RNA sequence: GUGAGGGGAGUGAAAUAGAUCCUGAAACCGCAUGCAUACAAGCAGUGGGAGCACCUUCGUGGUGUGACUGCGUACCUUUUG
RNA sequence: GAACCCACUGUCGUUGAAAAGCCAGGGGAUGACUUGUGGAUAGGGGUGAAAGGCUAAUCAAGCCUGGUGAUAGCUGGUUCU
RNA sequence: UAGUCGAGUCGGCCUGCGCGGAAGAUGUAACGGG
RNA sequence: CAGGUCGAGUAGACCAAGGCGCUUGAGAGAACUCUGCUGAAGGAACUAGGCAAAAUGGUACCGUAACUUCGGGAGAAGGUA
RNA sequence: UAAGUUCCGACCUGCACGAAUGGCAUAAUGAUGGCGGCGCUGUCUCCAGCAGAGGCUCAGUGAAAUCGAAAUCGCUGUGAA
RNA sequence: GUACUCUGGGGAUAACAGGCUGAUACCGCCCAAGAGUUCAUAUCGACGGCGGUGUUUGGCACCUCGAUGUCGGCUCAUCUCAUCCUGGGGCUGAAGCAGGUCCCAAGGGUAUGGCUGUUCGCCAUUUAAAGAGGUACGCGAGCUGGGUUUAGAACGUCGUGAGACAGUUCGGUCCCUAUCUACCGUGGGCGCUGGAAAUUUGAGAGGAUCUGCUCCUAGUACGAGAGGACCAGAGUGGACGAACCUCUGGUGUACCGGUUGUGACGCCAGUCGCAUCGCCGGGUAGCUAUGUUCGGAAGGGAUAACCGCUGAAAGCAUCUAAGCGGGAAGCCUACCUCAAGAUAAGAUUUCCCUAGGACUUUAUGUCCUCUAAAGAGCCGUUCGAGACUAGGACGUUGAUAGGUUGGAUGUGGAAGCAUAGUGAUAUGUGAAGCUGACCAAUACUAAUUGCUCGUGAGGCUUGACU
């Protein structure tokens, strides 16, 4: 999607107000759940491992560790559902994608901190 | 019906206020201009002739021109003839525009157009086969056709046997798709789903036949 | 199917036919004229002419980064010291390739290449 | 596999109908009168008012 | 993406451990079973004293995969194991407990319970 | 190409008697002239038969070609066939 | 476990690179081991840890010449009016 | 059993020609065709 | 006969002295065939048969069952640097 | 094993075992026959992409088996069937 | 005795397949002891009789022995209806649900595995259903070779023996570059009443026709209760098919990085070659499914079984002889694609050509001079089009391709210098450096000067109007 007219399309609907982040970061995000008529916001905590930058096309994947089973959650970054993302840490890594921490267990599979 | 004639610029997605990802097609338009209509008593069919887009004037031949000179029109790089009826002809006349006014949100349309080149394909891929063993001692009939007939009864290959041979570059046309956004401004048509063709290609947009 | 797609096979292997390319290179701009096979020179361009924006700039880095993609000192310096001031004001288009024939051996179609203001 | 029949001389030809050969575009280069081959260099170095070798 | 030949691990405390699949229902030469489907399997490890023995067939329902289901923003979840629970005859869960995360797909009349007992629902 | 191969000149009764050289058949393969041939289904001929080209003692003629049409499933051997 | 000697599986080749092979794997590898040069055993005979195996791309009786133009109640062929 | 109805009609045998019984795979294909 | 680095090694990778690019080539980059690499989820559901492919693989230390003809099994299995 | 004509253990009416043309058993050994398991995987659900070599086009050289002769279609029927 | 075999012959004579026949087999019909019902030609059905077919076992030896070369599996199929599911009906020991029997209907659909070489068969678990049959018991110049049929070897049995089998067991070579017909794709030639560019009508052809479940009518009709509708409406699934790459992934040997051995660039630093792309971690375009979207609609006409209206023959009765109606996933249309070589060669819009002289065979006749237009090709730069072709764009009055510039994307902190640290190394300059195919702009390079083909107003007859 290059050409300028789907360009402006898509600049239409890009969102204003994203925070900075990277992969080896600590992110919390806040999704919107429409459970009948009642809407709420719930909590999805995890380590950033990989973020596509492809404009209205942009993603991040999540992982985290819930009751002893491992998730990953793709995020659409310019979706609606996605209200808020916070940055709670940020990790010091050495490569854009972290897949290796998916055969990494709990102790092995600490990111270190930056500094500023 | 009457229809417009566009070009495929791309593929992209709409976020809906709740969240739902529509993954959509845009047509850019040209405002068709009339070139010619038929009518019973000259033709023997009611139909209207329009054209699209520009052509400089060394690719256009002599009586190209005197056509669109006639027509009072502009030429364009190409010429298409939409089927009509009396309750539609009304208001069109020879050097009137057509635009994307004509459709409205909501709408389902069909589309058409002009699918990709594979080239010389086999039964595999043209016809869904089912490849043999690639192990247990098969010697080289991995993606082979295999039997094709019958045995001296018929003693011959009958018409329709599928078969290798050349694979899309064909008309195709696609209904239900429901029209998405009508920009004036920009001039352009946004459809739910996918549409026939490579990007830069002419499309046909209609109403939908089925009711 | 080969939709879009860039680059030539002319029957070797990938490291061969980046050696084959390096070596018309570096006679082509030891010598400012060369003889050849039509699509071998087609392809020559965006082989050769990268390298002449690339010495039009003289740092260390860049002499350290034709020396890596060339392997011939003497062709860096002059890339570094004639071949970039005489095309710094042109934007691309410092080759010419001219059809020239047929050759005998095997009718292979041929064509000569030569820079753009040799003398 | 093999043929059952020999083949006609008649059916022989009629194979070979298509086998006939064309001539190249030639043309009158401007600079020198010579006749050359048409978007080509002439034999003696010339091409669009321009001369390769000394 | 289950199969026949797939083996699941149990997410309830019916007190099997491993099952593996044997049928994929609901259609003739269907392939593959998502979250929520029904799949007929067989106990390969179980908890010893527990009701369901070993070499029992019986009915399960998929509640984890490692392939993943999709949103409809767009978004994909995946799993790190594949997990199922156990039903009985009226394809009712049949246990007190269950472990590990669940999903919203199974927020129906059905499986509610499952619902309700799940610690976590993504 | 100081090649092979030819053309002229010359010898000879004779050079398509010019040296894989008396005569030079057939299978097979070229060039030129005349007629027929791209809407029609099969052992390719046979009995009829319009038109065309050439030669004509111009004839109820001769030499080539054959649109259209009736009939018509090779030869030998071995066999009840 | 290399060299050297073998030939258990699979692919390719089957008018082949090859009238018995190539490639990837496989077995023995101080012994009843492998191998050079020169000798002995000859056809109803030789040799054989034994398969009717080998005895010059030929083996339930090698090859060459002679009896010899063997015999064949069998198959084919048999020329002008 | 009556009768307001007004002339044919009820049931059989021997014979001519017709009807049902009658489903298969390549394409009408059980008058050579029209 | 046979050198250098690593290496137990005449194994193996890259080099020295030395030798060579192997007597048809140029393009294109369809189906199909041969060779090779990677592959989502499943993991023998394939098939006569796990054929083929995949997989294991070194050094040092720990530890190693039934059964044995007391020699073995045994590098059993398995684990650490 | 969810499902076992194969396999293991047991029964004995042995169609038609049986003691140096040897009987029962046996540790070690076997590119030996049969059954099961872990790891592993494109063997498979079901195939996709990519790399090399052919295939295809151009230039040079230039085979094969077969072959009564051919102006060498479908269906139904008939016919050395 | 020969399975260690050999030569001359035969389709004069067997095994496979075809042919004739139909005893046998299968299917159908005629009659009506009897059973159910202790009450019905509802359903079976004794003995006996008459037919159809060519699917079984057989009979005969007509074709092939100067060869028609094989059981099952795989791949790919075409047809029949004696119909497994889905569709429409009559009767019924048909309250409902459901079932039994019979009539019509061939459009579509019609499992995965365990054991066995098996076709079969038993079994587990599904589905609406897991139908029967013909096509050399379809298909081996398309694949395999597990069984069966050579040469080795062993057990049981027979024989004195060589050896053999109403047996068993381990092992054991699958050739062919396609001339013709056929079929799937793709071009050349001529023709279509002067020539050319473009848009088109539709005689006809092909493709596609599947189905589960939930709710609603409704606990309604019905029915001692239990149980539970016809009809009608909405939604959501399975399988199949098409298109597509926005999303999720795979690949991505011309993109970036980490790292081992070795060689080299005079040395350090920095780089490059080889080792499967040396190995390892990511990854842009393109292609692609397991990813996304869409479809099988609804309708109309005729009609099968069946159900009728009115109506006589035959005063009544009667769906029929007059007249007239309803009626199915079946047929013709309808939806998608191809289609004037439809030699019947169709239609519409616009465009191009209107010179002279000589001759006789007196004609759409020849020869010379002059003139060649509208267009179409050759050639070049090329493509999301492609085997070659064909097709699309562009050729200086240009953005067709390459390059250049600027974005974007991927990788993740270039080299040099400085600082800290004894050193491995770390930090700053700085998210730097590099970056195939992508997007926009740009005439720097290439698409030059050009040539060939295609002509000069388009015969005759009749009629209508000029």
């Amino acid at each position: 999607g290059k050409h300028p007219l789907v360009q402006a399309i898509e600049n239409s609907q890009l969102k204003t107000d994203l925070p900075e982040f990277a992969p080896g970061d600590t992110v919390v995000v806040q999704v919107k759940v429409k459970e009948g008529d009642r809407e709420r916001l719930q909590a999805f905590e995890g380590v950033v491992i990989a973020k596509k930058n492809r404009g209205l096309n942009s993603a991040f994947t999540v992982r985290k560790i819930s009751s002893g089973v491992g998730v990953e959650r793709v995020f659409q970054t310019h979706s609606p559902v996605v209200a808020k993302i916070e940055v709670k840490r940020r990790g010091d890594v050495r490569r854009a994608k972290l897949y290796y921490l998916r055969d990494l267990s709990g102790k092995a599979a600490r990111i270190r901190e930056k500094l500023p | 019906a009457i229809g417009l004639v566009g070009r495929k610029c791309g593929m992209t997605r709409i976020f809906t206020d709740a969240g739902v990802s529509v993954p959509v097609t845009v047509i850019e338009v040209d405002p068709n201009r009339i070139t010619q209509i038929k009518t019973l008593e000259t033709d023997g069919y009611q139909a209207v002739q329009v054209t699209t887009g520009e052509r400089r004037e060394s690719r256009v031949t002599n009586a190209q021109k005197g056509h669109f000179a006639k027509a009072g029109v502009a030429a364009g790089r190409l010429v298409k003839e939409f089927r009509v009826t009396e309750a539609e002809l009304e208001g069109r006349e020879v050097g009137g525009t057509i635009g994307v006014d004509l459709f409205t949100v909501g709408q389902i349309v069909d589309v058409t157009g002009q699918s990709k080149g594979k080239g010389f394909q086999g039964g595999v891929k043209r016809w869904n086969f089912r490849t043999q063993d690639a192990t247990h001692g098969n010697s080289v009939s991995h993606r082979v056709l295999g039997s094709t007939g019958q045995n001296q009864t018929p003693g011959r290959v009958f018409k329709g046997k599928k078969m290798a041979g050349h694979l899309g570059d064909e008309r195709v046309t696609v209904q239900g798709l429901e029209i998405v956004s009508v920009d004036t401004e920009r001039s352009v048509l946004v459809v739910k789903g996918a549409i026939p063709g490579a990007t830069g290609g002419d499309v046909i947009v209609r109403p939908t036949i089925k009711a | 199917m080969r939709h879009r797609n860039s680059g030539v096979k002319l029957g070797r292997t990938s490291s061969h036919r980046k050696a084959m390319f390096e070596n018309l290179a570096n006679s082509l701009f030891e010598h400012e004229l060369i003889k050849t096979t039509l699509p071998k020179a087609k392809e020559l361009r965006r082989v050769a002419e990268p390298l002449i924006t690339l010495a039009k700039n003289d740092t260390v880095a860049n002499r350290r980064l034709a020396f890596a993609r060339t392997r011939n000192a003497a062709t860096v310096g002059k890339l570094f010291t004639v071949l970039g001031p005489r095309y710094k004001e042109r934007n691309g288009g410092y080759l010419r390739v001219l059809k020239a024939g047929f050759r005998a051996g095997d009718a292979a179609p041929m064509a000569y290449v030569e820079l753009v203001d040799r003398e | 596999a093999v043929q059952q029949n020999r083949k006609s001389r008649s059916r022989r030809d009629m194979r070979r109908s298509h086998d006939a050969l064309t001539e190249n575009a030639l043309t009158v280069d401007q600079a020198t009168g010579e006749t050359h081959r048409r978007h080509h260099v002439t034999k003696d170095g010339f091409y669009r008012g321009r001369q390769l070798f000394a | 993406m289950i199969q026949t030949e797939t083996m699941l691990d149990v997410a309830d405390n019916s007190g099997a451990r491993r099952v593996q699949c044997i049928k994929v229902l609901g259609g003739s030469h269907r392939r593959y079973a998502s979250v929520g489907d029904i799949i007929k399997v067989t106990v390969k490890e179980a908890i010893p004293r527990a009701r369901v023995k070993k070499g029992d067939v019986m009915n399960a329902v998929v509640v984890r995969t490692k392939f993943g289901i999709r949103r409809p923003d767009g978004s994909v979840i995946r799993f790190d194991d594949n997990a199922a629970v156990i039903l009985n005859n009226n394809k009712a869960p049949i246990a007190t407990r269950i472990f590990g995360p669940v999903t919203r797909e199974l927020r129906t009349e059905q499986f509610m319970k499952i619902i309700s007992l799940a610690p976590e629902v993504l």
